[PDB]
């Protein structure tokens, strides 16, 4: 599950 | 045994962290980070590569590593802490 802030 | 905690800035500029090592690394392995993101290790302890308190992009981190073997930040965590 993707890091926050990121995508 | 220390494990490290590090911060990142997004695309935004916003600064996420602290996160520790093992959690940068799973996203590492996800292959979630670009080369050119802004990380940084917290001056928790020392750490002889000397990169506490910098923002230095993830590209230029493997270069003053030189070597890695499944991601950076616990190659750190293991050679500089």
């Amino acid at each position: 599950a993707p890091p926050p802030g990121l995508s | 045994s220390v494990e490290s905690s590090w911060r990142y800035i997004d695309t935004q500029g916003q600064i996420h962290g602290p996160f520790t090592t093992q959690m940068m690394s799973q996203w590492y392995i996800g292959g979630y980070f670009a080369s050119t993101l802004q990380i940084s290790r917290l001056g928790s302890t020392p750490e002889t590569l000397g990169i506490n308190d910098i923002f230095i992009t993830l590209g230029e981190l493997m270069t003053k590593l030189e070597k890695y073997d499944t991601d950076p930040f616990t190659t750190f965590d293991k050679l500089h802490v």
